[PDB]
């Protein structure tokens, strides 16, 4: 049922061409990746604490007072990956920043579909390119067109008496 | 339903062998403590 | 540790465990016969692609009568 | 014989030959000038 | 403790019980191989090699025994059909008993060496401590590797001693077991020639004769030693991984396309033979033909052997299976038993009419007839209140040239549309649904379950490579990094070559 | 203090961009990739492959244009630009999708050059190399999609395109031809990336919720040090915190790190097994047991079946302009409709 | 004392002199009409 | 930190803009032509407005062979003159 | 002849007991589905 | 063809216009490298 | 059948779930 | 050497954006791409 809302949203809404939506995506690939940039990260520049035959894992005693990765360590590192300047240095920034980025992603995201229910859609740029005489041109977007009209004319096949579904 | 019989048998090993091996490993952890 | 008769015979096969040429050694050879490799496997893959096309080499089943 | 495909073939071998090797020309030249100290 | 994931690694320094664990997992590979055969024996039908060959019954090490010679049953049967062979002792059952001794020998071994774990031999004469000297080792094992390689082709492939192996026609119609001839020119690099198997394997093999003697005599260069971890028999894993995948890439790759060495008799057609229309276009020129030399439409079509109409099936495409449609292909579309004749199709002025044939993407696909121009002419309407092109309107007919239906022709309009509705999947076969309680839905074959297999295995094995490289070049790190690397080592600028600090300003 | 080691000696220099051994593979073939992008989106047509405008030069947005795919009937053609197709015609090459070839080709060598890097300054720097193979995630998406799945197929024409709504009519196509979202391999994924994102979010925010008071500033940032050795937040009042709003918490930093990466970088790397899966048209499309009882009860209804109307749809409405070396000829009386719609 | 030209440089040029250049060719087009 | 100048440094420098408030332009301007002299179409071979189709032509170009492909559009190129 | 002396103790603990049915059960959950199809 | 001229006319001026504002300081740099 | 396979690996997790709160490795500080 | 104040650079880069970036905006409204 997920799965059907989000396709005859996709034809009624054309949320993919919605930039709201896009910023969810980016919200969510974004935090993705900077979940396991990170989590690579701490977990690359752990201070040795134990020995080949023992989880790394028993390193870190659950409230000890010191840290128990190198960040200098992360840092140069990444830093070089990099350059040093696109590279924290500071724990507190590099988290909030870990938090920030998905949340606000996905509040934009919820803000797509809570503005698409007053049918506010995505870009319209079906038949945008034409030539010199007016013949329309096809881009990305009337392909996409074609496969939001499927979606259309199949959902809820015997729900619809007249020729515009306006809800 | 008209469903593949053998689908019981594959579930059931699927959970069943996974989770006999790891209760047979902390169980002989905990004897050791 | 156990002594056995097949053991003793293949023995020296194990026995110069950390010997080393000094320094590249046949480094530069090996490195020409990599090489050679290399545009071989590519002539290979080039054929099979069809964007190395050569006389009498029909890349097709019909190349079996 | 020697179709157009193998020309093109050698075409490509000896471009792919000449940016290997200018590439590594100008790189033993610069590391050379500008060595590190020790 | 060792955690669950680490526990194999009590075999890093101890030879003896690494060659145990080695024989063990030879012993499992050889009793699975045994197992599959027997099981595949006990399911085969092997009394109709056009219409129910070994690949639509889900067969999956049959095909690799027949490929390199193994074609007969102690029962007497062959999988070219010929009775009343006698194979000797190499029969499919004698190669699958071979397997299961085998696994037993090698089951025993591994008990020994487990249990006598503590030779001298895995000892280094100077200091006592267990070692292997891994680059004499590959010089060895190269050098078996590239004898056995010759031997194979030298001798097996060329049928000098030995059988040969599948070879067949362009249509896979007339397969068999030959002696194949070496093609030592570059024609011997096509995929597609038998020939060039022979010679790789003569000529690959002496090259591993000739290797494996350089890597017997001369040692590693001190460079490359260290700068591999030569001593370190991980390091062997890693190298070892990515030739793995390598190779597991090129066969799912050959599997997928087709080569010499993976005959559509024995592991069905390619996807790409559909795309092509490759049967269908032998087909017509032994019609067209056929008509030239001045046959009927009856005789021309009558002419076509069942099994070149088989291949022109999408149903024995692989492209059209599924993740989950389990078993063998004739738990779908059935039990094949007749080609029911090639079905033409005609309008009511007497224009022949073409169906238009299912691409491989679609699962589903509407009806729609066209003349020799591609014209839309006819066609199964959806809907029906402003259709111009119905069967009924019109008055399309079907008439059958060959096979079990020839010469008939239906004109009742429910009739024609159901023949028109196989039409897409191509030639139209009759099928046993009953007897195996075929659900109708299409499922691929070992030439797909196959590429599916290996292309995903590779793919994980790139992880292990990535992995155990990972853990030779960084042993030092393992566990942690120093707790004493200080911040000048990570601070730019500190040294002008990095981590090298002996290039401290 | 022969030449190779001059040579690594100053490939390994420390200066605002690293360069390494790795950066000969990396640099130019990143930097090719992305100016092949860049020169297709700006110029370059996708007419005589696709029937499409697809550049700027033509009169598409950011949106709509891409540098696409080659036309089916190159097969799987590296398209070399000496190569038989395009004869060293540079202006032939590009009408005849060749920069599509160029860019994956160079991409995917700079996806190996890049994690090579990830090797090489690990190496030099002390640290394990957990970055790098976190990276193996990205690799396996980028060459299942973009070289696996097309290979299995008839061309590259099928293999996504180089552009943000193409790349859209990719994820429809897939939705309407392999039903790709009832695939188990894709839903491992969306737990992946979505729990990627959940752990990513829910981590920074308990460490800037249980951080100590270390300065006396409203802006708590200025209060961490990059050098101190204490930990900059309470992982026990975390602990506490979720233990009892949620039932169960880290203890472990360790562990939990770790779990970051896992988490991410697992789903990727099942996804990419589906869509190999794909390459050979090997879906999870159907429930064969909805089918048989869907046919023969006509008033068994549910989201599955649903949903194939809507693939249904989406394939027969499609599939003639986006495949058009096919000549799908559909009259409108073979289109599936609904009542009215 | 400091360098002119160094790879930074280049590694910034490679990229900002093709950046100008496609926008002023992307800069004419909004002006091009059918 | 690593002794190359600081950005920061370059830009407010009055002997770096002296150079790229010519370069800058001059190239934005080179840009400019590459499009409104038309030699971006050459190059690349991007239809113009008026050359998608034939005046009564509704057909796509679409290629349909590999290796006579070049062959195939410079046949749909003169289909215009 | 002596013991084998590179033997090791295995270790699961709780947490990685809970950790690890979870992720079978919800595996098998998942694709029970397409085992029955 | 002319056009190209045209196009890259622009960028030897600004390619001039470096040379002679830089060259100087750019000199002292090369004089360095040993 | 399969009905009671679902709900069974459902319930299972539910138990899980119950002593994976109450019945942990209870965390202790250093 | 340090002449140009920093934030002068800023505001002038800044409005060279939005100059740029309105273009391409007009631009879709105008021309090729407008749908006109
Ligand atoms: C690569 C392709 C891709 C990607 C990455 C995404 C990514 C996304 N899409 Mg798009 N989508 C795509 C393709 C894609 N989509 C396509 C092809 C279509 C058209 C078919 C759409 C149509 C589409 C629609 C129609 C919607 C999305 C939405 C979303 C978001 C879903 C995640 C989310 O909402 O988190 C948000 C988080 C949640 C929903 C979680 C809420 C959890 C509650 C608070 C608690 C639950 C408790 C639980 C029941 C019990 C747990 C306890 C335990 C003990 C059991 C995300 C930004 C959705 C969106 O934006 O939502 C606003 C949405 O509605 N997408
Ligand atoms: C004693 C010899 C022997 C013989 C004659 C056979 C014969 C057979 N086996 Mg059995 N088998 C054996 C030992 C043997 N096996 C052992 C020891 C095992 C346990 C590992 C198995 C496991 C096994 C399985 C699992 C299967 C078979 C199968 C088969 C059949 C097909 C073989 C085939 O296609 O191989 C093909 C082999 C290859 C393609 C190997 C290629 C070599 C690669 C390329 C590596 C080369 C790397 C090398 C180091 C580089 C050298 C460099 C070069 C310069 C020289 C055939 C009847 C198949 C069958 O039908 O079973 C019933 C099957 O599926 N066998
Ligand atoms: C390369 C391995 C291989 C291949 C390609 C084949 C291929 C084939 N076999 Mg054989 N078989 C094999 C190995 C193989 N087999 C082995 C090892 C066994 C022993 C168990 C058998 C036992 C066997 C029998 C008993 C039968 C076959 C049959 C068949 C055919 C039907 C296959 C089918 O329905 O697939 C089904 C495939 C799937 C449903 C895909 C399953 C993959 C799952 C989804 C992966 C699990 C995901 C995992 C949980 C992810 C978690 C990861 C994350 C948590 C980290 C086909 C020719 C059948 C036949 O027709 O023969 C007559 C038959 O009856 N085979
Ligand atoms: C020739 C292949 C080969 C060999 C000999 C090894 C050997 C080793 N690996 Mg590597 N590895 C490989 C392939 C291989 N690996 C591949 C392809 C991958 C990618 C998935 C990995 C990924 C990998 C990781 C991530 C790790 C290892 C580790 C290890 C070490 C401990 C493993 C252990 O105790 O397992 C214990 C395993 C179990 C108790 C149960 C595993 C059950 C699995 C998940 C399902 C079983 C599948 C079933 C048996 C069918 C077999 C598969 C089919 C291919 C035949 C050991 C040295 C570990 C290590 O480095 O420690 C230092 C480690 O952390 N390996
Ligand atoms: C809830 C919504 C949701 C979510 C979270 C996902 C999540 C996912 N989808 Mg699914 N999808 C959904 C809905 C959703 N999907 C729906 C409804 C459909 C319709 C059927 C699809 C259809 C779909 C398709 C068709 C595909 C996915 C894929 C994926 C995966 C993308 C992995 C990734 O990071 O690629 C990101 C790409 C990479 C990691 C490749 C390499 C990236 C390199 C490093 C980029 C380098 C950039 C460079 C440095 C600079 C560029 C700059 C330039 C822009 C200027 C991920 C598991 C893909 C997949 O499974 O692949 C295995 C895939 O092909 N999805
Ligand atoms: C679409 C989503 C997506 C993008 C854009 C992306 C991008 C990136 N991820 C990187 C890193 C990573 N990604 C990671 C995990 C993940 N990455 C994910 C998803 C993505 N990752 C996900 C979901 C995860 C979770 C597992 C990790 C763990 C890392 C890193 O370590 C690394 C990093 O440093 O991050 C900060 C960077 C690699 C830089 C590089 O190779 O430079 C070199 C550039 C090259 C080689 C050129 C590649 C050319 C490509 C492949 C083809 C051409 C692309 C066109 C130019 C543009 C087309 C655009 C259209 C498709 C619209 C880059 C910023
Ligand atoms: C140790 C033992 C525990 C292991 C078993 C645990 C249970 C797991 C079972 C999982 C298999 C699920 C099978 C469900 C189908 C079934 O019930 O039907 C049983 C099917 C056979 O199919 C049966 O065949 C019959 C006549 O032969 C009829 O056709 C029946 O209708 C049909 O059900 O089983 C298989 O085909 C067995 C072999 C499948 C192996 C090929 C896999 C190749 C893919 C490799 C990809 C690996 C991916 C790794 C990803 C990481
Ligand atoms: C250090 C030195 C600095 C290095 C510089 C390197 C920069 C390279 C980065 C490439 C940027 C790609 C964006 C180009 C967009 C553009 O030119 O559009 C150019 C088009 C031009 O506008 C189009 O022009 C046509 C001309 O015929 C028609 O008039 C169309 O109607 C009109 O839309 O503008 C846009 O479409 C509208 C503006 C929106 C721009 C895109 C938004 C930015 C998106 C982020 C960029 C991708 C990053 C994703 C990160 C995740
Ligand atoms: C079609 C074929 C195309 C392929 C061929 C492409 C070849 C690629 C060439 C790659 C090398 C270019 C980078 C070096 C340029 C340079 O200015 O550095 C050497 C000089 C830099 O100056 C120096 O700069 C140095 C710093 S640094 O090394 O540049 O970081 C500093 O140490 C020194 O004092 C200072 O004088
Ligand atoms: C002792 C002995 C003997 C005997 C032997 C035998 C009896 C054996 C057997 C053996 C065998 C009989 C074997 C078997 C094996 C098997 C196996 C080894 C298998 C496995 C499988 C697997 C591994 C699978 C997996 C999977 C699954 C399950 C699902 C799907 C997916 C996959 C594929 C992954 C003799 C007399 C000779 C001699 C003396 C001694
Ligand atoms: C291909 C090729 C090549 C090469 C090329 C190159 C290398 C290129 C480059 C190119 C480039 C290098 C380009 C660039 C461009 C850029 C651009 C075009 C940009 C744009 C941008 C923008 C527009 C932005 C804006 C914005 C926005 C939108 C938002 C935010 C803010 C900002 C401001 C950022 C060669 C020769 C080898 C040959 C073959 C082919
Ligand atoms: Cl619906
Ligand atoms: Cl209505
Ligand atoms: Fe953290």
């Amino acid at each position: 049922g997920t799965f059907n809302f989000m396709i005859v949203f996709q034809a009624e809404h054309n949320i993919l061409m919605h930039p709201f939506h896009q910023l969810g995506v980016a919200g969510v690939f974004g935090g993705a990746l900077f979940c396991a940039m990170h989590g690579s990260l701490v977990t690359s520049s752990l201070i040795r604490e134990t020995t080949e035959t023992e989880s790394a894992n028993y390193g870190y005693k659950f409230g000890q007072e010191e840290e128990t990765y190198n960040i200098v360590a992360a840092h140069g590192y990444f830093g070089r990956l990099i350059f040093q300047y696109a590279s924290f240095n500071n724990s507190r920034s590099l988290h909030f920043f870990l938090a920030a980025w998905p949340v606000v992603g996905v509040w934009f995201t919820a803000l797509g579909i809570s503005t698409m229910a007053f049918n506010l859609n995505g870009f319209n740029f079906n038949h945008s390119v034409i030539d010199a005489k007016g013949n329309v041109i096809n881009t990305w977007a009337d392909i996409i067109n074609r496969a939001n009209l499927g979606m259309e004319v199949m959902h809820e096949r015997n729900a619809h008496n007249f020729p515009l579904d306006l809800a | 339903m008209e469903v593949n019989q053998l689908g019981l048998i594959a579930t059931a090993l699927f959970v069943l062998v996974p989770s006999v091996f790891l209760i047979i490993l902390y169980v002989q952890t905990e004897s050791q403590q | 540790a156990r002594r056995t008769w097949l053991g003793d015979i293949l023995r020296p096969l194990n026995s110069e465990y950390g010997k080393v040429a000094p320094g590249w050694g046949t480094t530069p050879l090996m490195a020409v016969f990599m090489g050679l490799f290399l545009v071989f496997l590519l002539i290979i893959l080039e054929i099979y692609n069809s964007t190395l096309i050569l006389d009498g080499v029909n890349v097709s089943w019909k190349a079996l009568g | 014989t020697i179709t157009p495909s193998l020309k093109g073939f050698f075409i490509g071998l000896l471009s792919g030959a000449v940016v290997l090797g200018l590439t590594f020309a100008v790189l033993i030249a610069i590391s050379q000038i500008d060595k590190v100290q020790r | 403790g060792l955690p669950w994931y680490r526990v194999h690694t009590v075999l890093i320094n101890d030879p003896g019980r690494l060659i145990a664990a080695h024989l063990m997992h030879t012993a499992l590979v050889a009793g699975w191989a045994g197992s599959m055969a027997l099981y595949e024996l006990a399911t085969f039908d092997p009394s109709d090699p056009v219409l129910n060959p070994m690949w639509r019954q889900g067969m999956f090490v049959l095909p690799f025994m027949a490929r390199l010679g193994v074609t007969g049953s102690w029962s007497g049967w062959s999988i070219t059909g010929e009775t009343g062979i006698d194979p000797g002792f190499w029969s499919f059952e004698g190669v699958a008993l071979a397997h299961i001794v085998l696994s037993g020998l090698l089951f025993l071994a591994a008990c020994w060496h487990w249990v006598y774990w503590d030779l001298e031999l895995f000892r280094d004469p100077r200091t006592g401590e267990p070692a292997l000297d891994l680059p004499k080792m590959f010089g060895i094992h190269l050098f078996l590797a590239g004898l056995l390689c010759f031997g194979f082709g030298a001798f097996h492939l060329t049928g000098l001693f030995g059988p040969g192996m599948w070879v067949s026609d362009p249509y896979g119609l007339t397969g068999s077991v030959q002696p194949v001839a070496p093609e030592w020119g570059p024609d011997g690099f096509n995929p597609y020639n038998p020939g060039g198997v022979v010679a790789h394997h003569i000529a690959a093999g002496i090259v591993g004769i000739i290797a494996g003697l350089f890597h017997i005599l001369v040692r590693p260069p001190q460079r490359l030693y260290k700068a591999l971890r030569m001593g370190n028999i991980e390091t062997v894993l890693s190298s070892s991984i990515a030739a793995v995948f390598f190779a597991a890439f090129v066969v799912a790759g050959t599997m997928w396309y087709g080569s010499a060495t993976t005959p559509i008799e024995l592991f069905g057609p390619t996807r790409y033979q559909w795309d092509s229309s490759y049967f269908q276009q032998e087909i017509n020129r032994r019609v067209q033909a056929s008509l030239a030399s001045g046959a009927t439409l009856e005789e021309a079509w009558s002419a076509i052997p069942e099994k070149l109409a088989f291949y022109d099936y999408i149903g024995n495409n692989p492209a059209k299976g599924g993740l989950f449609r389990t078993g063998p292909m004739n738990k779908g579309d059935g039990i094949a038993q007749a080609w029911k004749g090639h079905a033409v199709f005609r309008n009511k002025e007497g224009e022949e009419l073409f169906v238009r044939r299912m691409p491989a993407f679609f699962e589903s696909f509407p009806v729609i007839l066209t003349d020799k121009n591609g014209v839309v002419k006819a066609d199964i309407p959806f809907r029906r209140a402003e259709s111009k092109y119905s069967f009924e309107q019109q008055g399309v007919t079907v008439s059958f040239y060959g096979g079990e239906l020839n010469g008939q022709t239906f004109t009742d309009p429910p009739t024609v549309k159901s023949y028109a509705r196989k039409a897409i999947f191509g030639e139209i076969f009759e099928f046993d649904t009953e007897t195996l309680n075929s659900d109708g839905i299409f499922r691929t074959s070992p030439r797909g379950w196959f590429t599916f297999a290996h292309a995903v295995f590779a793919l994980l094995f790139f992880f292990g490579h990535i992995w155990h490289g990972a853990r030779t070049l960084f042993r030092d790190v393992f566990s942690g990094i120093d707790p004493e690397l200080s911040p000048e080592q990570v601070e730019w600028g500190f040294y002008q070559k990095v981590g090298d600090v002996t290039t401290r300003r | 203090r022969g030449w190779f080691d001059i040579l690594d000696d100053w490939l390994k220099r420390d200066r605002f961009v690293f360069v390494g051994w790795s950066g000969i593979l990396l640099f130019p073939c990143a930097y090719l990739a992305l100016g092949g992008w860049l020169t297709g989106t700006t110029f370059v047509t996708s007419w005589y492959t696709h029937g499409l405008a697809s550049s700027y030069l033509e009169g598409c947005n950011f949106l709509t244009v891409a540098v696409s795919t080659p036309a089916n009937s190159m097969g799987h053609s590296l398209l070399l630009l000496w190569g038989p197709e395009a004869q060293g015609d540079f202006t032939r090459w590009c009408q005849l999708g060749g920069l599509w070839t160029f860019i994956a080709l160079h991409g995917a060598f700079g996806l190996i050059g890049f994690m090579l890097r990830q090797f090489e300054i690990a190496r030099l720097v002390g640290v394990r190399p957990y970055n790098a193979i976190a990276f193996s995630a990205p690799i396996a998406v980028f060459v299942s999609v973009f070289l696996i799945y097309p290979l299995g197929q008839s061309s590259w024409f099928f293999a996504p395109s180089f552009g943000v709504a193409a790349i859209f009519r990719f994820l429809l196509f897939f939705q309407g031809f392999h039903n790709w979202t009832l695939n188990p391999f894709h839903m491992m994924g969306v737990a992946g990336v979505l729990g990627g994102a959940l752990l990513c979010a829910i981590h920074g925010a308990t460490v800037e919720n249980t951080l100590f008071q270390d300065g006396e500033g409203a802006s708590t940032f200025r209060a961490f040090n990059p050098t101190q050795a204490e930990e900059t937040y309470s992982m026990v009042t975390a602990n506490r915190f979720w233990s009892q709003i949620f039932g169960i918490a880290f203890s472990n930093k360790r562990w939990l790190h770790f779990f970051m990466l896992f988490v991410p970088v697992t789903g990727l790397w099942m996804s990419a097994i589906g869509v190999v899966g794909l390459a050979l048209n090997l879906r999870s499309y159907d429930f064969i047991s909805q089918e048989i009882r869907a046919a023969e009860d006509p008033e068994f209804e549910t989201f599955y079946t649903k949903n194939l109307l809507l693939n249904e749809g989406i394939r027969a409405w499609m599939a003639p302009q986006d495949q058009p070396h096919e000549n799908f000829v559909f009259p409108e009386e073979v289109l599936p409709r609904g009542n009215a719609l | 004392s400091y360098p002119i030209f160094t790879v930074r440089w280049v590694a910034v040029h490679t990229l900002a002199v093709p950046t100008i250049f496609f926008l002023g060719a992307i800069a004419a087009m909004q002006f091009i009409q059918r | 930190t690593t002794g190359e100048r600081p950005f920061s440094d370059i830009i407010t420098s009055v002997r770096y803009w002296v150079i790229h408030s010519i370069t800058i332009p001059a190239l934005f301007i080179a840009g400019w032509l590459f499009v409104s002299t038309g030699l971006a179409y050459d190059v690349f071979g991007t239809p113009r407005p008026d050359s998608y189709y034939a005046q009564e032509q509704r057909s796509i170009p679409l290629v349909t062979d590999r290796f006579e492909a070049k062959q195939q559009v410079e046949t749909f190129l003169e289909q215009l003159k | 002849m002596e013991p084998n002396p590179n033997r090791q103790p295995v270790e699961l603990n709780r947490t990685s007991l809970y950790l690890g049915l979870l992720l079978i059960l919800v595996l098998a959950l998942l694709f029970s589905s397409y085992f029955f199809n | 063809d002319w056009r190209v001229l045209v196009v890259l006319l622009p960028v030897l001026l600004a390619a001039g216009w470096a040379v002679r504002n830089i060259l100087p300081y750019a000199v002292k740099q090369v004089q360095k490298l040993l | 059948m399969e009905t009671i396979t679902y709900v069974f690996i459902f319930a299972c997790i539910i138990a899980l779930f119950f002593f994976a709160i109450f019945f942990r490795e209870p965390p202790r500080i250093t | 050497g340090g002449r140009i104040p920093l934030w002068i650079v800023a505001t002038v880069a800044g409005m060279g954006v939005i100059v740029i970036v309105g273009l391409f905006f007009y631009g879709a409204y105008a021309g090729l791409g407008s749908s006109l």
